[PDB]
């Protein structure tokens, strides 16, 4: 939708070296602003952008406390299903929890998610009803049929159709500076000679959020997808995004390729060309 | 359990200008499981201020980091990022290109 | 803000 | 003001009709909305929890929710004598991660016991014949008993008896005193007493 | 579930005491409170998580300890200025989650032991007027000059406890409420129909429950020591 919040959870067991690792991050859109570390020092919820800064003790001293149980119920699970898997307590094992809301264009509730992962594989998540459980083998249909028994989806709903979204809100109108921005693109196209009769021609996108971005070729206007190199979107470290698209050209005809980006910042596709 | 070996992209945060300061982005993500070794190398020798970003992982459970430094790009400086993970039988070095 | 304790599996 | 806010003042409704306790919240991330029971010398029970807007029905309980007004309320359908009690409101908060509760609201169900005959008796002890304690009773439930002004002279709180043998219902209340020249005339002048109470030689 | 010792405690100021607490429910949170006659609840300390514990609202003259899961004592010191109160343990999964309470304890404390007083229990005959005129009789119990209100009031008939027709007084009354520490009254009726008060082979029992000094207490007064008791007062019936 036009803005969504999310939160990202994961404990690594570490048998024979000390209790397992937790990490928690926060996520508004494409910006990171609360996060913590178990091996960290602070070992407390930290703030990782300016306008959350602004709130008070409470919030601070509230959510230290609940993602350290979190941690804690993220240590009882790491051991619950080496029980559910017949598996020794010789090997690391990683826990994974996700969860978070969509808003639409009046940030109303959209959508909702919380999904549950064990070993990098699905485990067991939340269907799109927020009322329904989706297992994946047999050891998450006995935890399907437990949080069934204990009405968890009714009180996840809660959360994510009520708390998340009231509190998107909230953080969207204190960093509106920050959160509703959308910075456009900047473009620009590189040429390198690969031989005596082909050419490579880079298209550049720098400096854009949020990270939503689109790049095609096209030769005489028509789509190209043939030798043709996009790179995964990659994050420039201060806020921002970058994304490239290659494509080889036969030498001498490089004023018959255009570049388009697409982006939510842009209302018409940019054209690139080399000439 | 599911193990994905990491991608790697080495690029500047602004366009490389000798002379002038920039950062050094070793960008490592769809990984898993989350134990990994990024060292940030300048003509062969480790870079010891390096910070890095937090854990976090994708729609597909893999996780990416972002490992930076400060650094002054010349034009006879060479810098590559190193990357250990399970998946790897040696160390995985990619070279810093100016044009990617 | 992140919601309340999660249930064990 | 507090986090949870209930008029505790004394709520009374007669019997058989619905009962309505209302409750206000300060939001605090307030995610999960509770009721609670508390008889007299007894421990608070958790009888209805909601967590979604609108209408949850439980027997003769009715939960309502509407967070955008931070309003939560109880329902109780065809009020009976055992749901005299206090109901405390509980709302939970995700911001701070706490759980607080209001002052709580006493209820008491007035029996609606037609044909009152009210009288004053005079009861005199079993063993002794000297000691004797005065009996209003049988009065409707729109009549209040005032504690007396006088350090010698005790007077009780009305109270309602419930025989089952015949369909009967009634109430009653006791005045005391040591002085020896204390009456039954005078024992409930203090309170507002019915034009046509019968008194005994 | 949880539970809490003991029901009914009673001691001299000046010394600490320890209010047990003790749930199986598999609870990380715990939580004590403290309530008073027509008021709330208000929180005293709480528990997230074992070897952990923070400060409620009215903390002051309270100390708590977690060493293990399940039990969570609370110590009343000499600090506390008005430790007469009815207090409760709760628990609960986390923070923000439903509580459930146990039983609860009511802690009175005293200056001296020489105002502990059981009951005077009395019952009084119906009266012949209301026999006549609705044809029902009407029993009253009268527990006077009890101190501290710790009471419990039951009727029985022919050997068996009855709830029909039987209506008690919510609470105590003081005998003298200017005094702070004034002892209580509480009156009790028993409606029964007029003939069933007329047959002499029908026994009426009004018996109380007091909660007092323990046998283990310490009792230097010549007074006659009061001990948790029960005192009751019969009559039969009379045509």
């Amino acid at each position: 939708g036009s803005h969504s919040m999310r939160y990202f959870f994961t404990s690594v067991s570490r048998p024979g070296r000390g209790e397992p690792r937790f990490i928690a991050v926060g996520y508004v859109d494409d910006t990171q602003f609360v996060r913590f570390d178990s091996d960290a020092a602070s070992q407390r919820m930290e703030p990782r952008a300016p306008w959350i800064e602004q709130e008070g003790p409470e919030y601070w001293d509230g959510e230290t406390r609940k993602v350290k149980a979190h941690s804690q119920t993220h240590r009882v699970d790491l051991g619950t299903l080496r029980g559910y898997y017949n598996q020794s307590e010789a090997g690391s094992h990683t826990v994974q929890r996700m969860y978070g809301c969509d808003v639409g264009s009046d940030w109303r509730f959209l959508r909702g998610y919380h999904q549950y992962a064990y070993d990098g594989k699905d485990y067991i998540a939340l269907k799109e009803d927020l009322r329904s459980w989706t297992a994946a083998d047999m050891a998450a249909q006995t935890t399907k049929h437990k949080w069934e028994a204990a009405h968890v989806a009714e009180q996840l709903r809660a959360y994510l159709e009520g708390t998340c979204v009231e509190w998107l809100r909230r953080y969207l109108e204190n960093g509106k500076e920050t959160l509703q921005r959308t910075d456009a693109p900047k473009t620009h196209m590189t040429h390198h000679a690969v031989s005596d009769h082909e050419a490579t021609l880079r298209c550049w996108a720098l400096s854009f959020y949020p990270a939503e971005i689109t790049l095609t070729w096209q030769r005489d206007g028509e789509d190209q997808t043939q030798d043709t190199e996009l790179v995964e979107t990659r994050p420039a470290g201060d806020g921002t995004f970058q994304k490239w698209a290659a494509v080889v050209v036969p030498s001498g005809q490089e004023q018959r390729y255009t570049c388009h980006v697409q982006h939510e910042g842009l209302p018409k596709p940019l054209t690139l060309r080399w000439e | 359990m599911i193990q994905r070996t990491p991608k790697i992209q080495v690029y500047s945060r602004h366009p490389a200008e000798n002379g002038k300061s920039n950062f050094l982005n070793c960008y490592v993500s769809g990984f898993h499981p989350s134990d990994i070794e990024v060292d940030l190398l300048k003509n062969g020798e480790r870079i010891e201020k390096v910070e890095h970003s937090d854990l976090s992982f994708s729609k597909d459970w893999s996780f990416y980091l972002l490992y930076y430094t400060e650094f002054t790009p010349t034009e006879k400086d060479e810098y590559a990022c190193r990357v250990n993970h399970v998946t790897l039988s040696q160390p995985k070095i990619v070279k810093w290109d100016r044009d990617m | 803000i992140t919601d309340q304790v999660p249930f064990s599996v | 003001q507090k986090e949870v806010e209930q008029n505790s003042g004394p709520l009374s409704v007669p019997e058989g009709a619905i009962a309505s306790l209302n409750c206000t919240y300060s939001d605090r991330g307030s995610q999960s909305f509770f009721w609670y029971r508390q008889y007299s010398g007894k421990s608070p029970e958790l009888i209805m929890s909601i967590y979604s807007n609108g209408d949850k029905e439980d027997g003769r309980f009715t939960a309502q929710l509407n967070k955008a007004s931070q309003y939560v309320s109880l329902l109780i359908r065809d009020s009976q004598p055992s749901d005299s009690a206090t109901y405390l409101c509980a709302v939970n908060a995700l911001l701070g991660n706490q759980f607080y509760f209001g002052t709580g609201t006493s209820l008491t169900v007035i029996p609606n016991i037609q044909n009152p005959d009210p009288a004053v008796y005079q009861l005199r002890d079993s063993k002794s014949s000297d000691k004797s304690v005065c009996l209003f009773t049988d009065f409707d439930s729109q009549t209040n008993v005032s504690q007396s002004k006088d350090s010698d002279v005790y007077i009780t709180d009305k109270c309602v008896l419930d025989m089952r043998s015949m369909d009967f219902k009634s109430n009653s209340a006791v005045a005391w005193s040591n002085k020896s020249d204390f009456a039954c005339a005078n024992a409930f002048n203090n309170s507002i007493i019915p034009e046509d109470t019968f008194f005994p030689s | 579930g949880i539970t809490q010792s003991p029901k009914y405690l009673f001691r001299k100021e000046g010394q600490n005491v320890t209010l047990s607490c003790e749930q199986n429910l598999n609870h990380d949170a715990m939580y004590w409170y403290r309530q008073d006659p027509g008021q709330g609840l208000r929180l005293i300390y709480y528990s997230q998580i074992v070897n952990d514990f923070q400060k409620g609202d009215i903390a002051e003259g309270y100390s708590v300890s977690r060493e293990k899961k399940e039990s969570f004592p609370l110590t009343v010191t000499s600090a506390q200025k008005n430790p007469t109160a009815f207090y409760l343990c709760a628990s609960s999964m986390g923070g923000t989650y439903e509580q459930y309470f146990g039983p609860g304890t009511r802690l009175t404390v005293t200056e001296d032991l020489k105002n502990v007083f059981p009951p005077e229990v009395a019952v009084f005959e119906p009266s012949e007027a209301e026999i006549s005129h609705t044809q029902k009789a009407t029993l009253v119990c009268l527990a006077t000059g009890f101190y501290p209100d710790h009471v419990e009031l039951s009727w029985w008939v022919n050997g068996k406890e009855v709830h029909s027709g039987v209506c008690t007084d919510p609470q105590p009354l003081k005998e003298q409420p200017a005094l702070n520490d004034s002892r209580y009254a509480l009156s009790s009726r028993l409606r029964v129909s007029a003939t069933f008060w007329q047959d002499p082979r029908n026994h009426f029992r009004c018996q109380v429950q007091f909660y007092g000094l323990s046998e283990n207490d310490e009792w230097t007064q010549d007074r006659a020591k009061p001990v948790t008791q029960i005192v009751s007062a019969e009559a039969w019936g009379r045509a």
